[PDB]
DNA sequence: GACCTTCCCCTGATGGGAAGGTTTATAAT
DNA sequence: AAACCTTCCCATCAGGGGAAGGTC
């Protein structure tokens, strides 16, 4: 909306073209990570942690 | 029973089958009817004038040679040059000799060379429609000239047919009924303009179709009989071999398509295979009809199966990929590798993954979710369109914050900001757009904007707005 | 200073390609 | 399912022109 465009012009805060997915812990329970697995599709090169 | 599949499954047990006799017996009837309708065109000068225009344009790069003729009853490209001047042996012997006594027994030999050129059905149907339009044109004038005298002047129909039957060309019949002194005679001078000029579109046809108004009726009079014969034969043909369509259609059970849909889409191909079949070749009809039936079922499936329609080609390719993966289960032991079918197929490698990625089917929203409860898939479906109210409140708050802040600046900067941005206004404006009605243009506004955005960049006047940014 | 060679933007061509359409002949109920 | 073929829509390539740059 134009009101937001005025903000983007005032404080120079450009908007990202990306949304957010972010697997975040379910609210109500708090624990410790004990296992992390990574399954990458064939072909697509693996990342660092992979 | 009730189901409408029973009405059909026992609607074919009436017309007995036809083998070895039926086929060749009624195919001759089909051809004997089309022969009656074919010679109806043999005497139609408009057909000659229309054939010349579409003939000379073939040598001028518009229409293909094999696109206007299926052959001659008389694949040889040399059989053409020998039948384009030998048929004119009667062309100019009856046309310019009307100057019409001996031009009555020399019309058959001119039309005989017109039944040795099999035209493609595409133009043949245009010819049939040409005779139909000519009949309707001629007839419009009769249904005009009739109701202008009977329904208006109150004359007996018989006194109309008696004076009209035989002439149908000139006005020698109309102006002759004026001396009858009958009660309708005194009412013939008023309609002397809707009947006299009516022949301008009727009599003129004679000089176009080179034939009397009455002969134009004779031709179609017999042509209708011929086409009726053809219809009455082909319906019986398809009724007889109907069971074959079901025999073929029962090979597609779970094809995303009901049974009757398949048998019907196959009956369509049955009709198509009938219309383009010649009993002369000897080859039985069961061999030929099967091709069109089975194809009109397969392609139909490819068109009505998926809720998301897919071009035919893709269906073929996907089914081939499935086949290769099938015939290799026993080879690899379990199943082939992803990049294996890339070589076994003619297509390249990377297209496999996309072709398989789009091959998904939609799941009915009514598919019961786990726990087997009445809960369905359509109950867990969210709505990611409506923005949550927690943001709508922020919008209604920023509106007021920006309003107060902008009302804190100068008047010029205020309107300039509400202009360059679509603030409380329909459709923001560009640079010279603002300068158009602000009396100084092209850089005035470029300075005003920066000055105002800087007077707001400064704190003590941005805290309110600055809080709205959180990153 | 012209003359020749050079550097960029519209017309319209026209190569490539996805999407469709028409036939297919042993018989086949 | 394969085989040959027409229409349309693509996102791109020789070719033209309006000037443009640089020198015997």
């Amino acid at each position: 909306t134009p009101e937001e465009k005025l903000l983007r012009a005032i404080f120079g805060e450009k908007a990202s073209d990306v949304k957010d997915s972010s697997l975040r812990v379910p609210n109500g329970v708090s624990g410790t990570v004990i296992d992390v697995q990574v399954f990458t599709r064939d072909g697509v090169e693996k990342d660092k942690r992979a | 029973t009730t189901d409408p599949v029973r009405m059909y499954m026992r609607e074919m047990g009436t017309v007995e089958l036809l083998t070895r006799e039926g086929e060749i017996d009624i195919a001759k009837r089909i051809e004997d009817g089309i022969n009656q309708v074919q010679c109806s065109v043999a005497e139609y000068p408009e057909a000659i004038t229309y054939l010349l225009e579409q003939y000379n344009r073939v040598e001028a790069e518009e229409a293909r040679l094999s696109d206007l003729i299926t052959g001659f009853v008389d694949i040889d490209p040399e059989l053409a040059r020998e039948k384009f001047a030998e048929l004119r042996a009667q062309y100019v012997v009856t046309r310019d000799t009307i100057k019409h006594a001996t031009a009555q027994e020399e019309i058959l030999k001119l039309s005989e060379v017109f039944k040795q050129f099999r035209l493609v059905p595409k133009q043949f149907d245009y010819l049939v429609n040409s005779m139909r339009v000519m009949m309707d044109r001629v007839r419009t004038q009769e249904r005009l000239i009739m109701k202008l005298c009977v329904e208006q002047c109150k004359m007996p129909k018989k006194n109309f047919i008696t004076l009209f039957t035989g002439n149908e060309t000139s006005d020698t019949w109309f102006n002759a009924a004026i001396a009858m002194n009958k009660p309708w005679s005194e009412k013939l001078h008023d309609v002397s303009e809707e009947v006299h000029r009516a022949l301008q579109k009727l009599q003129q046809i004679e000089e176009e179709t080179g034939l009397t108004i009455e002969q134009v009726k004779d031709i179609n009079r017999r042509m209708s009989i011929g086409e009726a014969k053809a219809r009455r034969a082909k319906k019986e043909m398809v009724e007889a071999n109907l069971r074959l369509v079901i025999s073929i259609a029962k090979k597609y059970t779970n094809r995303g398509l009901q049974f009757l849909d398949l048998i019907q889409e196959g009956n369509i191909g049955l009709m198509k295979a009938v219309d383009k079949f010649e009993y002369r070749r000897g080859y039985k009809f069961s061999t030929y009809a099967t091709w069109w039936i089975r194809q009109a079922i397969t392609r139909s499936i490819a068109d009505q199966a998926r809720t998301i329609r897919i071009p035919v080609h893709m269906i073929e390719t996907i089914n081939k990929l499935n086949r290769i993966s099938r015939q290799m289960l026993q080879e690899m032991g379990r199943e082939p590798t992803p990049e294996e079918l890339a070589e076994r197929m003619l297509m390249p490698e990377d297209k496999i993954r996309k072709v398989l990625k789009i091959a998904k089917e939609p799941i009915s929203m009514e598919t019961p979710i786990g726990d087997d409860e009445d809960s369905h898939l359509g109950d867990f479906i969210e709505d990611t369109t409506l923005e949550l109210p927690l943001d709508s409140a922020t919008t209604e708050s920023l509106r007021a914050a920006t309003h107060d802040v902008l009302a804190g600046l100068t008047a010029r900067e205020a309107k300039v900001l509400r202009m360059r941005f679509g603030i409380d206004m329909n459709t923001d404006y560009t640079l010279e757009e603002v300068g158009k009605q602000f009396d100084v243009t092209r850089e005035r506004i470029r300075q005003i904007e920066a000055k105002a955005l800087r007077k707001l960049r400064h704190p003590s006047r941005s805290e309110v707005l600055r809080s709205f940014l959180d990153d």
